[PDB]
């Protein structure tokens, strides 16, 4: 009874957080799906002309004049080049975004599954 | 009765480790502010110096840049003092009033 | 025993690399839904490495699905992988298990 | 106390940190070679060919896209036999090393 | 297995007798010490009818079912367990030979229930309303001392008795709740025990005579530490981050200077002078240079303090417990009217009597602390508990044996209900009641028939109740002798006998279950 | 029976532990767009301003931006009533069905 709990009650424990670690690191690659939007909002609001400081590489920044804001890169595939417009990329970025809120939402009542069940044996333990 | 103050121990010893996310947080940044400082004062200042972080650059110069990179180090070292000081005196609090209650 | 370890070592490094192929695979299912709407709107290039080469949309269709391709190639090798090492592992564990009590 | 066992203990220590060092840089030495080979058959000098450096491209010839991975290549392969000429020397001193103990 | 028709009563009457018989020796003066090694494996003294049951290592389940029986016993009398002990045996010894005779236990059974209630009819009749005065008191708490240990350690110990439940009438308490702290004393001679109407404390503050008079104790019962354990933690214990841990360091010695000069501001706010005093008793340890401290202001500081002593100080004297030592009034403080430390041993023990309400008093023993300690505690303990029943009645009647006879003659001769069935029983019933003067009388050389026809033939003549001397074996008249029971002790073993005598008795079989 | 009604409100409190948590991200990022905001109303020496989500830094005049993050301090002061409301809902639902689970297993 007692001492299989004790040995029981210690496995969901990181059960639960390495399922919670997994949900932490798909929030960040929908992170950067937000973000992808809301820099593409931008870009054909403004106009062509206007001078970007990007990363020419980590912490070093080159300007540049803006040119042909209605046709966009998307990487997507294995890390391929896919062209798109402006316009069928704000989707797909959503639609990422709601995907990658689909591999969390498979996880998240099987994350909350191991944290019920470990309080379980808290009382089973406790009763 | 001894259980009082033998568990009271331990809560004082708990919020050290409270205390110990915080001040060492702060602590990593003063360091930064070290190292940025520094290498300022030795490049060239007669052209302007903007102010870059994540997600914003404000136009400006090397008089504006300049003060609040000696502020802000300024300010950290006083509170990883501040927040030793507080955190300690919460668990001088929490003892004497285990020991007025289950007597 | 060392041979408890070893027969599962080798298996767990073969599932890390083709859970790298799930997502990949996912991902791969993305673009053929990216390039089903491309029918000379927008071209395709393709990124390999620190050279950015032209590509075609019909080359692009191909490209996706030879990736595809090879991760099923690698999924089915697992499954073989997968119930040989569990299965002389757990006649190792009787028979090792032996070795060091007497 | 054995200040010689000290010495054999260090020897076989960095026999150990050589060969990896060989073997991490002939996977990027394939790496880069067989970049250069994908992206010549596909589609040579017709009107541009960029080339990343970044996020800024510049368009050339298809030869020259190579000759800068080819120079890399030749960084890394002179390393490899440097690093075998540091494998050679970490030998020499553990067929001696044996003689020492008995010696001092 | 089981036990059929005769067996079942046979073991059960059968084992009565063995344990009625080595229990025998342990009632009155006449009782001799008993030690068990059999029942912890280890060297111990023991002597009382119940606390041997729970000692030893009984199996046999009648002996069990007694020792939950005379446990209700031991609560209120203490004494008087071995002599329910003595009773059950004999009583079960000449009904049985009705059954072995052949006769149903239970018309004997029925025979034992107005058998009792007119010997409970003639405890009305044979109780003796006297007074609770203290040589009244004497008389009690000797008989029940000597029944456990010699009578040179009980009239030493009889005049550290009487006095504390006087002072319980003070509270006007019939029975004994407190007064009943027995504190121990580092001796070689148990010949010495102490009276002290408050409190002892076990300790002597490391740096002495800080302030060893208290003529005005305003008393402070705390556990504040000085000696304060000072670590560094980044898990709750031991972490390997050097860097983290360093930075609490500066803070754990702010801590004992802050406990040092809260007593100082403490000393102002209740005495104002050295005149008036003020006395710390701490849980823990205290800093000596601190001990030097605070004995220049005016303070006397005893450290680690028992924790029992931690709240029986507060009810007596009073003072709570802190962790700081913050201005407070006298009204938050207890009072203890005089303080003086007192050394036997390699400990002092320093005496705080006359408190803020006297409430508690510490019967405090000497001895060689061994076992023999032990067998001057309980035997005081149970010298306390008789004189709680007599606080309790107001009947005190001469006991051991004189009331024994005289309802036996009440019985067989006059027939309660004469109708054959039911004078069975009280045959069995009266000839139970023989068994406490005839055989501890036996046993002191003179016996059981030369005491009995003595004892039926003088209370028979006189009417007074005249017992038995267990120091001679003829029967002396109990009431000059001083050997004397309680109202309340005598009818609960009239009592306590009956029902696990009769259940017992009605049983035919006895099971193996579970 | 009696074990399912104890599981519902206890689930119920780990909502509510989402729902405290959710109030601090969205303090914080309305002050933060309002301190943005300060430092841009501070100078009026450079129209030249930039701003951007990823590390682009486009380059604009510093007084359309102004009435843009003006606008991002407000979605995010919109933000803390709606949430609020609804953790203050979260913890009536949960609080006072737990008067309910005790008192009358304890009876």
């Amino acid at each position: 009874n007692l001492p299989q709990l004790e040995m029981l009650k210690n496995q969901l424990d990181q059960e639960v957080e390495f399922l919670s670690t997994s949900i932490a690191q798909l929030k960040v690659v929908q992170t950067k799906y937000v973000e992808a939007k809301d820099c593409l909002n931008v870009l054909n609001k403004s106009n062509e002309g206007k001078e970007l400081l990007v990363p020419l590489t980590s912490s070093m920044y080159v300007p540049g004049k803006l040119h042909d804001v209605e046709h966009v890169l998307i990487d997507v595939g294995t890390g391929y080049y896919v062209e798109k417009t402006a316009e069928d990329a704000k989707d797909f970025f959503k639609r990422k975004i709601d995907f990658l809120t689909k591999q969390m939402e498979k996880i998240q009542p099987a994350l909350q599954e191991k944290h019920a069940m470990k309080q379980a044996v808290m009382e089973m333990m406790s009763q | 009765s001894a259980e009082q103050v033998i568990a009271g121990f331990n809560r004082l010893r708990q919020e050290q480790r409270g205390l110990a996310s915080k001040a060492a947080e702060l602590e990593m940044e003063l360091n930064e502010h070290s190292l940025v400082i520094d290498t300022l004062k030795e490049v060239d200042e007669t052209r302007k110096c903007y102010r870059m972080v994540g997600g914003v650059l404000v136009e400006r110069t090397v008089k504006e840049v300049l003060p609040a990179l000696e502020n802000n180090k300024e300010q950290i070292q006083k509170i990883i003092e501040t927040l030793t000081q507080q955190l300690q005196a919460k668990g001088k609090e929490l003892n004497e009033f285990r020991e007025k209650h289950n007597i | 025993v060392e041979k408890y370890q070893q027969l599962q070592k080798d298996l767990s490094k073969s599932m890390s690399g083709r859970q790298k192929l799930e997502a990949q695979l996912t991902e791969n299912n993305i673009v053929k839904e990216e390039l089903a709407l491309l029918d000379g709107s927008n071209v395709v290039f393709k990124l390999l490495g620190p050279v950015l080469v032209k590509q075609e949309l019909g080359e692009a269709r191909a490209t996706v699905g030879k990736r595809l391709d090879y991760i099923t190639a690698e999924i089915k090798r697992y499954e073989s992988q997968l119930r040989d090492l569990e299965r002389q592992s757990e006649q190792q564990r009787e028979t090792l298990a032996q070795l060091q009590q007497e | 106390d054995q200040q010689k066992i000290n010495k054999f203990a260090r020897n076989t220590s960095r026999i150990t940190e050589l060969k990896e060092e060989i073997e991490v840089k002939k996977k990027q030495l394939q790496n880069l070679e067989d970049a250069c080979d994908d992206i010549m058959l596909a589609d040579d000098d017709c009107l541009m060919i960029p080339y990343q450096i970044g996020d800024v491209f510049i368009s050339h010839s298809q030869e020259e896209t190579q000759e800068m991975l080819e120079e890399a290549k030749k960084n890394l392969q002179e390393e490899i036999d440097a690093l075998e000429s540091r494998v050679e020397s970490i030998q020499r001193v553990l067929a001696d090393l044996k003689v020492q103990l008995y010696a001092k | 297995e089981v036990a059929r028709a005769q067996a079942a009563l046979a073991v059960n009457i059968s084992a009565a007798r063995g344990l009625q018989d080595v229990l025998r020796t342990n009632l009155g003066p006449k009782g001799t010490m008993k030690m068990l090694v059999s029942g912890a494996g280890d060297i111990k003294l023991t002597k009382d009818g119940n606390v041997l049951l729970h000692e030893m290592q009984i199996q046999h389940p009648t002996a069990s079912l007694i020792a939950k029986v005379a446990t209700a016993q031991d609560d209120i009398t203490g004494d008087g367990t071995t002599s329910n002990v003595l009773i059950i045996g004999e009583l079960l010894k000449q009904a049985d030979l009705y059954i072995s005779e052949g006769l149903h236990p239970r018309i004997i059974t029925e025979g034992f229930e107005a058998a009792k209630e007119k010997a409970l009819q003639f405890l009305e009749e044979v109780k003796v309303s006297r007074e609770m005065d203290r040589e009244t008191l004497i008389d009690v708490a000797r008989t029940s001392l000597r029944t456990k240990v010699h009578a040179e350690l009980a009239d030493v110990l009889t005049e550290a008795v009487v006095d504390s439940i006087l002072a319980i009438k003070k509270q006007d308490e019939p029975i004994d709740l407190f007064m009943i702290e027995i504190m121990e004393m580092k001796h070689k001679s148990e010949t010495d025990t102490s009276l002290i109407r408050g409190l002892v404390l076990d300790h002597g503050a490391r740096h002495p005579d800080m302030k060893k008079r208290v003529e005005d104790a305003y008393i402070l019962t705390c556990n504040v530490s000085l000696e304060y354990e000072k670590t560094e933690v980044n898990s709750g214990f031991f972490y390997k981050s050097a860097e983290e841990r360093e930075k609490l360091v500066k803070a754990e010695r702010k801590f004992i200077e802050d406990r040092v000069k809260k007593i100082i501001e403490l000393k102002r706010k209740v005495c104002g002078d050295s005149d008036k005093g003020f006395v710390v008793i701490n849980q823990k340890g205290i800093d000596p240079f601190s001990l030097d401290a605070l004995s220049k202001e005016g303070i006397v500081a005893l450290r680690r303090a028992k924790r029992r002593n931690m709240e029986r100080l507060t009810l007596a004297c009073g003072g709570v417990a802190l962790n700081s030592f913050d201005d407070l009034s006298p009204d938050c403080l207890g009072h203890a009217g005089l303080v003086y430390e007192y050394t036997l041993g390699e400990e002092k023990f320093t005496f705080i009597e006359k408190c803020n309400n006297p409430r508690s008093v510490t019967l405090l023993i000497k001895g060689p602390n061994k076992h023999t300690l032990t067998q001057i505690k309980d035997a005081v303990r149970d010298g306390l508990r008789a004189v709680k029943n007599a606080i309790d009645d107001g009947c005190v009647v001469p006991g051991a044996g004189a009331v024994e006879v005289a309802m036996a003659e009440a019985l067989i001769k006059h027939k309660p209900s004469v109708k054959g069935r039911a004078q069975l029983g009280v045959q069995a019933f009266a000839d139970a009641l023989l068994i406490i003067p005839k055989v501890l009388a036996q046993n002191s050389g003179f016996d059981l028939q030369e005491t009995l026809v003595k004892i039926q033939a003088e209370h028979s003549e006189s009417g007074q109740l005249v017992g038995v001397d267990l120091n001679t074996g003829e029967p002396m008249v109990a009431a000059e002798v001083g050997v004397w029971d309680n109202y309340c002790v005598k009818k609960q073993l009239l009592h306590s006998c009956t029902v696990i005598a009769t259940n017992i008795l009605l049983v035919d079989e006895i099971m193996r279950a579970g | 029976a009696f074990t399912e009604l104890q599981a519902k409100v206890i689930d119920t409190q780990q909502k509510v532990k989402l729902a405290d948590i959710q109030i601090e991200q969205l303090n914080r990022t309305k002050k933060h767009a309002h301190l943005t905001d300060t430092e841009i109303m501070t100078l009026v020496d450079e129209t030249n301003m930039y701003e951007g989500v990823g590390r682009m830094f486009i380059l604009q005049s510093k007084e359309a931006i102004h009435s843009q993050l003006l606008e991002k301090q407000k979605i995010a002061e919109e933000k803390i009533k709606e949430l609020e409301q609804k953790k203050s809902y979260l913890e009536r639902s949960v609080k006072e069905a737990e008067d309910n689970i005790r008192e009358m297993l304890m009876a």
